[PDB]
């Protein structure tokens, strides 16, 4: 009882998470994970990307008024989808590096339990690949901290029939934090006396604006579209296929 | 023959992914997207784009009793799509395996020449996907790699860029090349209709007009995972139905 | 901290002056200090210097009535000095190089002029090897500090691969006399279309300088030629007198 | 090849051309005459450039400069030798500046060599280093002496060289840029103009501006000091 045996993550939140650590291969990028705690089961059924301003290497910290404020959403979810929700855990990711606990990672981890014991950590590895072999390596990692160790906690991925309506805000959620990013770089040096500074000024944050476009919410555009589009393609050849199915 | 380099998104990475471990047991399906050419300082690069990508069951499109692709079951399943089909993938589960079997590479060759005479043979995709897990379960492995028939016979691995903030294809300076010229996208089309086409502030409104857009489109996401999702199970528990009857007859 | 800032463009001035001097050279910094929020930086830019006689500004005690009369107007810009040695290749402050620090960073100090903390003192020198082929340049940024010690600055050459104003890609903007080209964007009345029209127009401006500077170099150089061999013959004049 | 004398002028277009950026080494040629093993170099060329740590229509445009220069000062212009920087590196030939020059050598014999070394400053002594090797090659790099000249003044084709730099790198940014003028690709296209236009911006505040500012406080700290010139050779005169 209250022991942590099992983690069920639920598939439309592995790609929610997978998608927001494919974002950069130069930072490690993090979040929230919301769920229920069943008899010694974490079922997690929610995700909140948050936003990390510190470019640190092993420095991954959540900051208390970003856990009041999920805990706050955690609270809403129970109200609209009538079911007990709460921040089961935290994931980051590993771009470049092994997904293996760091010794910050499995120390972050344990102040977690210190409040929560079956508090929850995830780990995407990713951007790693053999550069002869061509071949592409992506780990998930879920684990605790035991004795000052990392220890191993028992993963399933289950299936889901769709994408959610909340895990779909999620991934769109993205690319705004990231322009809320850059305005607030390009807001400390709003007004320069100097032209060739305003000017350079603009053309910097034109291009970075640009870049979040054409690399999150463009392909985000795509890929919903498609989905649309190619559901409907599966959903008259299903349709076909159950007439003459229906017959023997 | 020639450079190639196989480019894919965040989004449509994580849609394979996700759509990979939903899957009961093994799955295959097709690549969509584009190829582009790029000349450099003397040769040409080719960009082969993958847009997104769609799953079937490999026995809908099979003669019966034999692993050969049933060109008019193929022809009605893709229907439209088949000048956006740029390869097919295969992902299996339990394996570390990443290795082309016999079978891989016969349908690779089918689908090559069904798909390349109306792109060309010569990069036609093959996506190999696994997912492994360690003895406690704790740690899930996913492996995946690109490769293409090359013109000497041989199956050749393709690099792959996951074009990502930090780094994308189209550095190869700062600017962005215009590839080669030819003749015939959602986002742009979107541009259009915005009258956004015709640049600080522009980037702002496309970004929101974007993101706009985007807010339209989950609901409809959800309406067609619902349609396809109840279709699945009326079809799939017909064909358990039959499979039984006619293990009953053997 | 502090930062001394200069382009490749002044610094090179600075070594030609110290180059084709005769012998040992002294003379002024000018430019400009800004803030920038960030823990409060200063950076003080270098934008050209001017070369004088030591000897012309004495009665070690500076004349201050004298050194008002040569820099003029310009007082209010002059950031700093300089001292170059050519022989040696040692880069330590001598006690003439304090004391000078000390009168010329109290004659400038004031409402209109600079910070007294903040003035410069810009040592350089330049050695050669045997043979000659080799020739050796080392220079330093130096200030006095409220402990009573001097202390080497960091100097910052601004360049296309690097320069101050990165400290993000973005210019940030500093805490609030317009020169030669600020007055030439104002005068065009104005994205990447002010950004043609600026470099085209500075082009312009800058090749009609050059046969200025070539005029205002030859009637410095004249003048400079008439008073040193006026002041030989009146020195070998009075040495027989 | 017995020993060179480079005019302060020519030498101050070399540092200031060593002083354009920091990543990258700058390179050009050196154009003067060569009498009785001395070589009087008088005039330079900034040549534009290969990212790596390594042609005929830049010796061509050189050699014509080089010709011109002779029939307006009338004078035996011709190119002597080269040079290029070496940033965040010693002022040590490598094992490709000997090898480029000894080829060099062979076309034209007692051919120089100029390495310009900067960008070096000392941790937590604040000190900066800049050192002027003149080299050539025999079998290894040998050191030929080196002599700076005094000029009076900066030469009209000195400041020009100095203006050439600007020119340079604004046309290597347009022949990028037409590289890629028309993208079907919107995004590309607002990408492409924004990093043009930041480039040029660049250019302009590191190398323009400040070589504008330059030339015009230089006018008039000249006549700062031709002013007090004048009221000292009013005195003298009157002694
Ligand atoms: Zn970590
Ligand atoms: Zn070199």
């Amino acid at each position: 009882d209250s022991s942590l045996q099992k983690v069920e993550l639920q598939t439309d939140v592995y790609m929610v998470c997978l998608q927001h650590a494919l974002s950069t291969e130069n930072f490690e990028v993090m979040g929230l994970l919301i769920g229920n705690f069943a008899c010694g089961i974490a079922k997690i059924s929610a995700v909140i990307i948050l936003r990390r301003l510190d470019k640190k290497k092993d420095r991954v910290e959540i900051s208390s008024e970003q856990l009041l404020k999920a805990a706050a959403e955690a609270e809403r979810l129970t109200v609209e989808l009538n079911r007990p929700m709460r921040v089961l855990g935290w994931y980051h990711s590993h771009p470049h590096i092994t997904v293996c606990p760091s010794h910050v990672d499995v120390r972050t981890q344990a102040t977690y339990q210190t409040m929560d014991h079956s508090f929850v950590g995830l780990i995407f590895s990713v951007f790693s690949e053999g550069k002869e072999s061509k071949e592409h390596e992506i780990f998930l990692n879920c684990f605790q901290s035991d004795n000052g160790e990392a220890t191993e906690i028992p993963l399933e991925i289950v299936h889901t029939p769709d994408i959610s309506d909340r895990c779909l805000r999620t991934m769109t959620d993205l690319s705004k934090i990231l322009v809320q990013e850059e305005e607030d770089m390009a807001e400390a040096c709003k007004d320069h006396p100097d032209v060739l500074a305003s000017i350079h000024n603009n053309a910097v944050r034109t291009r970075a604006l640009i870049h979040i476009t054409d690399i999150i919410t463009k392909p985000l555009v795509q890929t919903f579209e498609k989905r649309i589009a190619l559901n409907k393609l599966r959903a008259t050849h299903l349709q076909r296929q159950l007439q003459e199915l229906q017959k023997m | 023959d020639s450079d190639l380099l196989v480019t894919i998104s965040g989004a449509a990475l994580s849609l394979l992914f996700f759509e990979n471990v939903r899957s009961v047991g093994n799955q295959m399906g097709f690549l969509l997207g584009e190829a582009l050419e790029f000349i450099v300082k003397e040769t040409v690069k080719i960009h082969i784009n993958v847009e997104a990508i769609v799953t079937c069951p490999l026995a809908d499109l099979l003669h019966d009793s034999t692993n050969h692709i049933n060109k008019e079951k193929l022809k009605d399943f893709v229907r439209d799509k088949s000048k956006q089909v740029i390869g097919w993938f295969c992902f299996r589960r339990n394996t570390t395996n990443l290795t082309l079997t016999l079978k891989d590479k016969l349908l690779h060759k089918q689908f090559a020449s069904h798909f390349s005479g109306v792109c060309k043979e010569d990069f036609f995709l093959t996506c190999l996907l696994n997912a492994s897990t360690s003895e406690t379960s704790g740690t899930h492995k996913f492996r995946h790699v690109f490769l293409r028939h090359n013109k000497r016979g041989m199956f050749e691995p393709i690099s792959l860029k996951i074009n990502n903030l930090g780094d994308d294809a189209s550095r190869h300076s700062d600017y962005k090349p215009t590839p080669v010229r030819k003749s015939t996208d959602s986002f742009t089309k979107l541009i259009e209709s915005l009258n956004l086409d015709v640049g600080l502030d522009s980037a702002m409104l496309i970004q929101k007009a974007a993101e706009h857009h985007l807010m339209s489109l989950i609901p409809k996401v959800c309406e067609s995972d619902l349609e396809v999702a109840e279709l699945e199970k009326q079809v799939h528990e017909l064909k358990i139905k039959i499979a039984t009857q006619q293990l009953a007859k053997r």
